[PDB]
């Protein structure tokens, strides 16, 4: 019998009992067992009496850390207490049973606060029939704490954007002799310098802190700070440029060469780190060792006698698997028709069913029983650990599904279903990201309700931990297998190429772009062939040194992969990426969550460190699962765990910045409302609405959702105003809250309700990823990606580009009116040809763009430009490659049939562009199809029959230019089409 | 051959009445038959759990029980405890109570196999009353049949039952006789066993009787199988040798295994007119109390009535249950549909009905184990006097013009849904004549129709006189009632699977 000590409460100092408890006996018979013993031999029964073994917890110190036992239905022999202990030859070892307490007012407070930033109760306890989403708030904590504690404090606060990518090819130009000009501010005093381009900001202070010893006082710096009681800033905004970086390898310089404007900082005081303190964690330390049940050499039966029995390992057993369907009951019958119904069961992994089953038809009542037993081929030792028991009912007079729910048949502990489950079925109205949702409908009310029994076992089953355990062919074969491994990512691998995949496993794990092939092909319902693949999996010294390709390894992060192993080592191949890649492909990792059929995952784990490593990531990671939570039903509980996860992490810093900016969504949320719910009184009630909002403490200074750079500060309201659209978006018009931005330029957004813009997040951060292929080829097709979010219900928060007019517009079909429009803004002839030179780098940029992701067709009225001669899309809700309406061509030089010197320097840098995409087939096809699902297969054959995934370049290098004559003789004639539909 | 072709046949028309006693009778002719018999049943086993069948373990399990309890010795030799023993432990894994019923059985074997006989000892010694001071135990078996409606067929089983043919000295020398054989096989002379214990006195008798029983204790809390029968067999041996009769044991020259029965149980009889189980409690002017209720269809309501009624009555004032456990036992000569669609073993052997039918009796009491809860309504009555009461009720009920001939009122009701979620609902309703016919049930209101129901509620109008009965009970009938709410809801039932 394993001895442990229990330090008891109650004394008149603190009173021991060394008892001795079985190494299988379980953690709630422990709690029995130690009440009785105390009851026994305590000083004063009566406390030990009125008090239960349910109403305390049982501490241990680690090596200076309390932890506690969370899982109680565990046997002693398993804790990681005594695995500690005996490994530092501690015998007995103590266990403080500790009283438990309520929650304090301040605990209860923070809890309040955190849960209005969520915009759900992560403590609701109600629509869950598992206690998983409270385990990952507890064992989360683990992640966040070494994280919290292994920051940089002062590089943390000022959160420096720097780039590790060369200059391009266009930017090494406009760097002359190695050389750069700051224009460094200081109070009244705005002097140039000039550095090298590969100095670092800590020397930039050195040489201005020489130059001016003697002309300090001219400076007004303080004389007794010196050249480190100082950091440059950029004016205006609050991005530091601080650490040991070149300072060519920045991201406000590289912008600003860009666009050829000149670099002004101001010197400011370093950002105090006290402010970022983080409140000490309430609860105890989860124990680690509670993912892990055990090998299949200690869960079997057999080798044992049934005197010993306590758990079974699944693979053990080996009967048909089996479910009860009793009947579905809707409280009130949708429609009355004398239609038929019948439920169906299935079990699946990722995608693929695995089996099915079905039931007789029966007429739709209100309420139907069946009470039938059904059996499915699948032994219950082949489930994996994945396994989705879904359960849809189909409809007939073919058959029209109505509703679908899923189950996990092996839980987040490794333990096969056993019992009676009543569930409410989400409503339809292929497949889908939100079809995969292991959540239960909330709507408790009118929502068909169907039962199910899986049989009870004497024991737990459990699924076991695998064990690691540790010529060429035919060139023909050779040959087979490089065509196979060398396709496009979409196309299917028969059941043949599975097999010489399979057979050949060991000859294609050395190369690395296979993998996404290789693990295509295992049977995944079979134990052994699953326990082949982990040997497999075992050794991958190629995959752990092979270059990172985040094509290959966002292709593993997807549906099919449902696996724990597999999807563990893209995502430790992630954890090499660099902020700046990091910010690029957030929305589409967040958007890949809702694939992890667990909560607790390797992806949402890395998703919560990086955020709380950087400021920026955690920025808009705050509001990329925000939106999540307030729009999606089926994700809402594994998002608002994530979440509250980081926030408590953050820092009161950035917790007070992400209150204000909650304030002022939902103050305008409100006064949205006002004008939509029901005329130039439209224009006097938002003014009134407006100037009281302003009086109803709207925060002075909030940093704009899209930009942690920019503070807006008072509203300006002479220039607000509700635009002519059935939604009524607000023009709303801020102005800075820093006193040194150089220019008094004011913050135009559009907050707009009625239309759901959480695609526009995406068809504008896959341009954005568009943008940096066309840099990797020191291409600058100049295309304008503006701000856009989403922050909740069919709410958006749209940035304003300045100086810009509708085509529609422009038009109001005329074709020279587009040429003579911007001749009349810049008249001057250098800032024309400058101008038209943008109108046709961008007419490109765009032709190609709304091209490969298939939403080229479009009207005329969703198209703009700047003045300065940039186009621009805007508004993502018989074909055409693309909008390429005569009048642009008309200002490149061209009309009829002509060929201008611009036409044909269109035409050079579309394909030009084309051709770089095409390098990169491989991304543009996973992300597709990503998007598609998470977002809104035939449908996603268009992304290769328009991205010419097959031929080759001179095949494609006519593709395109083809399709950009198509367009010359389309001129004027589907644009009418849109506005016809529009007007009629 | 010939006899074992015979024996797997018949072990058939039993896996499918006499059938099953058919099946005893035959394997009963000779020791060596049981053997046969028990690799025949084994074989069956091995080929549901190879293809995990279900409907076919609770026969396999019961046989199993039965044959190994009968069956004399076990050579050394023949180790088919231990192939059973590992054929059932790889059903631990199965659903319940598959997987329970089989961890019994392993129980069952361990104390077989490390001392065999002990099985049967303990049964016949606690049906005989003959229970040592170290280990006291009892079994009572009690009969309450109606001459007036049971047919004499069943009173003369009764009658030969009750006839007290084994006495306290032949017990005593037969459960000897059973333990030395079922150790010592054919080297044990039992004609010189018999012989030399005829004449020992019952005090000597009873006194070596229980330095044997406290050795086979001992012996089941032995580690090894191998060890535990030998130490069995030396205290054995040494016993005999004290007793005054070591050649008798241990015979160089093998005998002939005799095939020792089961003595029949002490068993009694009264008259059971009455329905209810007041003579139980007169009979009395943890040791179990079997009951063998008889039962006809029209009785079956009563029996119901009284069984539930007797049953909670002691539930709260419990007087029987200091003196015994009780366990009834239903014979038939409602309940019967009940038990034949969900136990078609019961409906088989006892359903379907010394003597042929005391020996099948017999069998159903001593090793049906699975107890049976039945489905009750409880209703509460009040009246205008200020008096409430409380009843239970299964059949039916019954009110108005047309119940009276047979022997506005505010109606309340509350359908309900498998997922639980219900629909209340007050609908009062005027009638002259409500039913409500049978868990759920179906109101009837005769204005005719029939509504599905599950919890109901009906309240009386200013003191209207008015009859009700339960269950169309003859008797037991109130008037004038004022309100009365219906809603459906140890000593069970036995049924053996
Ligand atoms: N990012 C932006 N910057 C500046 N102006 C913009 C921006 N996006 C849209 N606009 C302007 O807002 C108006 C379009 O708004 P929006 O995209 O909400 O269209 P809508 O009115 O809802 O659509 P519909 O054309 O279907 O009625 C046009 O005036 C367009 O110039």
């Amino acid at each position: 019998l394993i001895p442990i000590e229990f330090v008891l409460p109650t004394s008149k100092t603190p009173e021991t009992a060394l008892l001795h408890v079985a190494g299988h006996g379980n953690v709630e018979q422990m709690k029995a067992q130690v009440w009785l013993r105390a009851l026994e031999t305590s000083v004063s029964a009566d406390f030990y009496h009125r008090l239960g073994p349910d109403h305390f917890l049982l501490l241990y110190q680690k090596k200076g850390q309390w932890y506690e036992i969370y899982d109680k239905y565990q046997v002693v022999q398993t804790l990681d207490c005594l695995r500690y202990w005996k490994v530092l030859h501690r015998s007995p070892g103590q266990i403080h049973v500790v009283q438990r307490h309520a929650p304090s007012e301040e605990t209860l407070a923070f809890q309040r606060q955190l849960n209005a930033l969520i915009g759900y109760d992560v403590t609701d306890v109600s629509n869950v029939h598992d206690d998983e989403l409270e385990f990952t708030r507890r064992r989360l904590v683990t992640p966040r704490m070494a994280e919290v504690a292994g920051r940089d404090p002062k590089l943390y606060a000022m959160h420096p954007w720097v780039t590790s990518k060369p200059l391009p090819e266009y930017l090494l130009k406009k760097i002359t002799n190695n050389c750069v000009f700051i224009v460094i501010h200081r109070s009244t005093t705005s002097q140039t310098i000039k550095v090298s381009a590969d100095d670092t900001p800590g020397t930039i202070l050195q040489s201005f802190f020489t130059k001016m010893a003697k002309k300090k006082s001219l400076m007004d710096i303080p004389e007794s700070q010196n050249e480190r009681d100082f950091v440059l800033r950029v004016c205006g905004r609050d991005e530091y440029l601080v650490g040991e970086t070149p300072i060519k390898n920045f991201q406000w310089v590289r912008q600003c060469l860009k666009n050829g404007e000149e670099i002004h900082l101001v010197l400011d005081t370093p950002p105090d780190p006290a402010l970022d303190e983080v409140r000490k964690e309430e609860w105890p330390l989860v124990d680690d060792c509670t993912g892990v049940t055990g090998y299949h050499e200690q869960l079997t039966i057999h080798g044992k006698d049934h005197e010993s029995v306590f758990t079974v390992s699944l693979w053990d057993c080996d009967r048909k698997f089996r479910v009860k369907i009793r009947g579905i009951d809707i409280p009130v019958l949708p429609r009355t028709a004398d239609l038929t119904v019948f439920v169906e069961a299935n079990i699946q992994y990722g995608q693929q069913v695995l089996c099915q089953r079905r039931t007789s038809p029966k007429p739709f009542t209100e309420e139907v029983l069946w009470n039938v037993w059904l059996e499915f081929s699948i032994k219950i030792k082949d489930l994996p650990k994945g396994a989705l028991l879904n359960l849809q009912i189909y409809c007939g007079k073919k058959a029209q599904l109505l509703y679908y729910v899923n189950l996990l048949l092996i839980d987040h502990r490794f333990l096969l279903r056993h019992g009676e489950y009543v569930l409410h079925m989400w409503q339809l109205s292929s497949f889908n990201a939100d079809k995969l949702t292991s959540a239960t409908n909330p709507d408790k009310e009118n929502s068909m309700s169907i039962s199910i029994l899986l049989d009870n076992y004497c024991h737990p089953i459990a699924l076991p931990k695998h064990r690691p355990t540790p010529a060429e062919m035919p060139n023909q074969l050779r040959k087979q297998l490089e065509a196979i491994i060398a396709t496009d990512p979409l196309n299917p691998l028969t059941a043949e190429d599975k097999e010489l995949l399979w057979h050949f496993r060991y000859e294609s794990l050395k190369d690395p772009k296979a993998y996404p092939k290789l693990f295509s092909s295992v049977k995944w319902g079979q134990q052994e062939i699953v326990a082949k693949t982990y040997q497999l999996l075992a050794k991958r010294e190629v995959w752990d040194q092979s270059a990172l390709d985040v094509g290959l390894t966002m292709q593993l992060l997807d549906c099919n992969f449902s696996d724990e192993n597999v999807r563990a080592i893209a995502v430790q191949k992630l954890e090499s990426l660099e902020d700046d890649d990091v910010l690029h492909y957030l929305l589409q990792l967040v958007q890949a969550v809702k694939f992890e059929p667990y909560h607790d995952s390797a992806l949402a784990r890395f998703l919560l460190k990086r955020g709380l490593r950087n400021k920026r990531i955690g920025h808009f990671l705050f509001w990329f699962l925000r939106s999540e939570i307030a729009q999606s039903r089926h994700y809402q509980q594994r998002f608002a765990v994530i979440l509250e996860a980081y926030l408590r992490g953050c820092g009161t810093a950035m917790l007070h910045d992400f209150t204000q900016q909650v304030q002022v969504i939902d103050m305008l949320q409100k006064v949205t409302i006002d004008i939509k719910s029901l005329s130039s009184q439209v224009i006097s009630q938002l003014k009134q609405k407006l100037e009281n909002l302003q009086n109803l403490n709207l925060p002075q200074s909030f940093r704009v959702p899209y930009d942690p750079g920019l503070k807006a500060g008072a509203l300006v309201i002479e220039k607000c105003k509700v635009m002519a659209s059935k939604k009524k978006p607000l023009w709303l018009e801020f102005k800075c809250a820093d006193p040194t931005a150089l220019s008094n330029e004011t913050i135009g957004i559009i907050f707009k309700h009625g239309d759901d813009l959480r695609q526009d997040m995406l068809i504008l951060q896959i341009l954005r990823i568009m943008e940096s292929i066309w840099e990797t080829e020191s291409l600058d097709l100049c295309l304008l990606p503006y701000g856009c979010i989403s922050t909740g219900d069919k709410i958006g928060m749209i940035e304003i580009v300045k100086d810009a007019t509708t085509i529609a517009k422009i038009q109001q079909f005329k074709d020279e009116v587009l040429s003579h429009w911007l001749k009349e803004k810049c008249p001057i002839e250098e800032k024309f040809q400058a101008a038209v030179e943008r109108f046709v780098y961008s007419c490109a940029g765009y032709c190609v763009a709304t091209f490969v992701l298939g939403i080229g067709d479009r009207h005329n009225d969703n198209i703009m430009i700047s003045e300065t001669g940039n186009l621009f899309h805007i508004d993502f809700g018989e074909r055409v490659p693309f909008v390429l309406t005569p009048d642009f061509l008309f200002v490149m030089g061209t009309s009829g049939k002509k060929t201008s010197l611009h036409f044909q320097k269109f035409q050079d840098v579309c394909v030009k562009a084309y051709l770089a995409l095409r390098h990169h087939t491989n991304l543009l096809i996973i992300l597709f199809s990503m998007m598609l699902m998470t977002g809104m297969k035939e449908d996603i054959e268009y992304i290769r029959d328009a991205l010419t995934v097959g031929k080759s370049e001179e095949d494609a290098k006519k593709y395109f230019l083809d399709q950009i004559e198509v367009c010359r003789d389309k001129g004027w004639t589907v644009q009418f089409n849109w506005f016809l539909h529009l007007v009629l | 051959t010939c006899t074992e072709d015979r024996i797997q046949h018949a072990l058939e028309r039993c896996l499918h009445c006499l059938n099953c006693w058919s099946l005893q009778e035959l394997v009963s002719r000779d020791p060596g038959h049981f053997l046969i018999l028990l690799e025949q049943i084994l074989q069956k086993t091995r080929e549901v759990q190879e293809k995990g069948t279900y409907d076919l373990l609770a026969p396999l399990a019961l046989l199993f029980y039965s044959t190994v309890l009968c069956t004399p010795h076990f050579p050394p030799d023949s180790d088919l405890l231990l192939k059973a023993a590992r054929t059932y432990h790889r059903f631990l894994t199965w659903p319940v109570p598959y997987c329970s019923i089989c961890q019994e059985l392993l129980t069952f074997i361990d104390a077989e196999l490390k001392a065999p006989g002990i099985s049967y000892q303990r049964l016949v010694r606690a049906e005989q009353g003959l229970s040592t001071r170290s280990h006291r135990s009892s079994t009572v078996t009690v009969l309450l049949l109606n001459p007036v409606e049971v047919q004499a067929e069943f009173l003369d089983v009764a009658d030969k039952l009750s006839t007290p043919g084994p006495s306290p000295h032949s017990a005593y020398i037969t459960l000897l006789l059973h333990a030395f054989q079922a150790t010592f096989g054919a080297h044990c002379d039992l004609s010189g066993l018999h012989r030399r214990l005829q004449s020992k006195t019952l005090a000597e008798l009873e006194a070596i009787f229980t330095e044997t029983a406290e050795a086979q204790e001992l012996a089941s809390g032995i580690g090894d199988a191998a060890e535990a029968r030998q130490w069995l067999r030396t205290k054995l041996q040494a016993v005999g040798e004290k007793a005054g009769f070591p050649g008798v044991l241990d015979t160089a020259k093998p005998g002939k295994l005799r095939t020792i029965p089961i003595p029949v149980a002490r068993c009694y009889t009264y008259s059971w007119n009455q329905d209810s189980f007041d003579i139980l409690q007169e009979i009395l002017l943890a040791s179990t109390l079997r009951v063998v209720v008889f039962g006809s269809d029209r009785i079956s309501g009563k029996v119901a009535r009284a069984y539930s009624n007797l049953r909670r009555l002691e539930n709260n004032r419990p007087l029987l249950t200091r003196f015994f456990k009780l366990q009834f036992f239903y014979v038939p000569v409602d309940i019967s549909h009940y038990l034949g669609m969900l136990d078609p073993w019961y409906e088989r052997n006892v359903l379907g009905l010394l003597p042929i039918l005391a020996d099948m009796l017999l069998y159903y009491c001593r090793f049906a184990a699975r107890p049976v809860l039945l489905q009750v309504y409880q209703t509460e009555l009040t009246f205008i006097t200020g008096e409430k009461t409380t009843e239970i009720f299964i059949h039916s009920l019954e009110l108005g013009h047309s119940a009276a001939t047979r022997a506005t009122l505010q109606i309340i009701y509350s359908k309900g849904a498998i997922s639980g979620r219900s629909r209340w609902s007050n609908m009062e309703k005027l009638c002259t004549s409500v039913n409500l016919s049978k868990e759920a049930l179906t109101l009837n209101l005769t204005e005719t129709s029939q509504i599905k129901v599950d919890k109901v509620q009906i309240i009386g109008s200013n003191s209207c006189p008015f009859a009700v009965c339960l269950d169309q009970d003859e008797r037991k009938i109130l008037q004038s009632v004022i309100r009365c709410e219906v809603s459906p809801c140890c000593l069970p039932i036995m049924t053996f699977s």
